[PDB]
């Protein structure tokens, strides 16, 4: 609740200005569980740019479309924009790294340059995700005039309490269970180590038949998790 | 009818006084070959009757007679499963170590299925428990890839190497690791199996079991 | 052994009670009908099998509109495992990509349906390279059920799961012929298999041995 919680209040708030965000951290998980789980609650779109091969040919031919991602936000006039593949720790020289991630730094700075510039419909939303030097040189880009900051906790333990709290209101959960201990050891990497116990522990509960999930499930799912890490 | 040859389905059919009328009629029809060049001691073998491959052999057919693909009648008595055959023919002098087209020996054949006593009995008329085929395979790869741990076992008894590298460079204990077998892993480990020693993969044993 | 029980549990066992894209894949062996055979005997339900080029025609808003109500009779009459066959073709040419786009379209429609809904979207190809990340990326397809044939392992495997279908001798060898396919490659093992069963169909011999083994791998 402690993503969630801090982002209803920035996403959220032109649904019931804004320009971008950043996220930080080792390259797990809750990147694209926010902005995709809350983006779902908003009942908007999802407009990804994510580039890469063959969407340079499906999405466009020879449209860079910083404008024209724009034309599609403005008619899709609910949406979030991510940047997802573009963060990996690939990008660690600093010179192709910076220069092909200073192609989409540039594209999102006359993106928050057409946001601040202008607006043809509300809700527009730009949310970044890197992590290497990048982050400082971004810090240096932003001159700090029309930006938001919302803290990135990494996937740690309080990372994994109240993201194993939320994502264990959806499903049956005992009230004997220890919050603590299933949290730790479930160590790094992301939280959908976390989501697969909870989700992938689901199964052994209907398989099991029982009507609620016990602690021994998870702990089952966490040794079938750590078999496949 | 296994073949053309009727004294070769008489041999496989089990047609005992009438394979012997017709061989002590015709001595040639034991020694004839057929399309797949086996004679009847090798459909014989393949059947395993007893009475049969000893009229054969108190004739005086040759033991190893190869097939077209190599097949020896010991490696189709032994890959038959037939105890009495293995005594008959390594009785007769039947090669321990023969090898076929693609060069494996009927004591692998053996101890594919974890056959005991063909594998004591080949291995104690004097059997190379570390024959290598021509794909560079001993038997104890049968035996930890198939779940035979006491074939692992018995042929430790004989002193076999845990630490024969296949093509691809892999010891018999990845192919215990491939069952998932823990305890031929941990046995196979205690008893002196290499995990250092690494395919052209590069990965150890404990990294490609789960 | 591990393939019938991923696609049986991936399948049947949410049919009527947590994925449920099961992709097909394997260029080696042939399979792909196997099993939706074998799910079309197991399972009682409907099944509109589309070997995946029956909808690519001249018109453009007939597509969505058969999908749609092959998903209104699979929504609502029964968990359809509608067997989609050989979408590496259709998953690259105005009408490969405008199948392409429109496979998309269905892959948000089963989107929308996340799992447990009243029907599941299998799938099936034997063609990777062609296939686009978006199809692949998780949430969507979360099986990814190969056809075993990766040499070390699952060769192994697909000798016990075909080995435990049909007649054996303990003359079935492993290490010959696991280690020949090392040395010169070679495919579809499963399929000459099957192809000694095509050898020792001629009612000659009553139980399968090695020769066919042996005389398959030299022969075809």
């Amino acid at each position: 609740d402690k993503q969630i919680k801090e982002i209803k209040e920035v996403i959220e708030l032109p649904v019931k200005q804004p320009k971008g965000v950043l996220l930080y951290g080792p390259p797990g998980t809750g990147k694209t569980l926010l902005a995709r789980a809350v983006a779902h609650h908003t009942d908007c779109t999802f407009i990804r740019v994510s580039g890469s091969e063959l969407v340079q040919k499906f999405i466009g031919e020879g449209a860079r479309m910083v404008r024209e991602l724009f034309v599609m936000a403005r008619e899709h006039a609910p949406s979030i924009i991510f940047m997802d593949e573009i963060d990996s720790i690939g990008s660690s020289r600093l010179e192709g790294g910076s220069g092909g991630d200073s192609e989409v730094q540039r594209t999102m700075l006359e993106l928050l340059n057409q946001l601040d510039g202008f607006e043809a419909t509300k809700n527009i939303k730009v949310i970044m995700a890197t992590n290497r030097i990048d982050i400082l040189d971004s810090a240096l880009l932003r001159p700090g005039r029309i930006d938001r900051k919302i803290e990135f906790p990494p996937p740690n333990e309080e990372a994994r309490l109240d993201i194993l709290k939320i994502h264990s209101r959806k499903m049956n959960l005992t009230r004997g269970i220890n919050l603590r201990k299933i949290a730790e050891l479930m160590p790094g990497a992301s939280g959908a180590e976390v989501k697969g116990v909870c989700t992938e522990a689901g199964m052994y509960a209907l398989r099991e038949r029982r009507v609620h999930v016990t602690q021994e499930d998870f702990e089952m799912a966490v040794a079938k998790v750590m078999q496949k890490d | 009818c296994v073949s053309n040859l009727m004294v070769c389905n008489l041999a496989y059919s089990g047609k005992l006084e009438e394979l012997k009328e017709s061989i002590l009629a015709d001595k040639s029809l034991a020694t004839r070959t057929d399309q797949d060049s086996r004679t009847a001691l090798h459909w014989a073998c393949s059947a395993g009757h007893t009475e049969i491959v000893e009229f054969l052999l108190q004739l005086g057919v040759p033991v190893n007679d190869k097939d077209d693909a190599g097949w020896s009648p010991l490696h189709i008595a032994a890959s038959a499963g037939r105890d009495e055959i293995v005594k008959a023919l390594l009785g007769k002098g039947a090669q321990v170590n023969a090898v076929n087209q693609n060069g494996c020996t009927p004591l692998h054949y053996a101890a594919s299925k974890n056959r005991h006593e063909i594998a004591v009995m080949l291995l104690e008329g004097g059997a190379n428990p570390d024959a290598k085929d021509h794909y560079e395979a001993t038997a104890m790869h049968r035996a930890a890839a198939k779940g035979n741990l006491k074939m692992i076992h018995i042929l430790l008894y004989y002193k076999a190497s845990t630490n024969i590298q296949d093509t691809e460079g892999n010891t018999p204990l990845h192919l215990a690791c491939d069952e998932e077998r823990v305890e031929e892993a941990k046995l196979l480990v205690s008893q002196g199996a290499s995990i250092y020693i690494e395919n052209k993969e590069e990965k150890t044993p404990l990294q490609v079991a789960k | 052994d591990i393939q019938k029980q991923e696609v049986r549990e991936a399948v049947e066992l949410p049919l009527t009670h947590p994925p449920r894209g099961v992709l097909m894949y394997g260029p080696p062996g042939c399979g792909k009908t196997m099993l939706a055979k074998a799910v079309a005997h197991h399972t009682t339900a409907a099944f509109i099998r589309v070997v995946g080029s029956e909808f690519v025609q001249k018109y453009l808003g007939e597509g969505p509109r058969m999908v749609r109500d092959v998903f209104r009779l699979a929504k609502e009459n029964a968990p359809a495992i509608i067997f989609i066959d050989e979408i590496d073709a259709i998953a690259t040419t105005g009408a490969d990509r405008e199948v392409q786009r429109i496979l998309l379209e269905l892959l948000n429609q089963m989107d929308g349906f996340d799992q447990n809904v009243n029907v599941k979207v299998i799938m099936a190809t034997n063609r990777a390279d062609t296939l686009d990340p978006a199809l692949l990326r998780p949430g969507r397809l979360d099986r990814k059920i190969e056809f075993p044939l990766p040499d070390r392992r699952q060769k192994r495997l697909i000798f016990s799961t075909i080995t435990s279908k049909m007649n054996l001798s303990e003359e079935v060898d492993l290490e010959d012929y696991v280690a020949r396919p090392d040395k010169i490659s070679g495919a579809d093992i499963n399929s000459i298999c099957q192809e000694s069963g095509m050898l020792a169909v001629r009612e000659n011999r009553y139980i399968v041995l090695a020769k066919d083994f042996e005389k398959a791998y030299k022969t075809v």
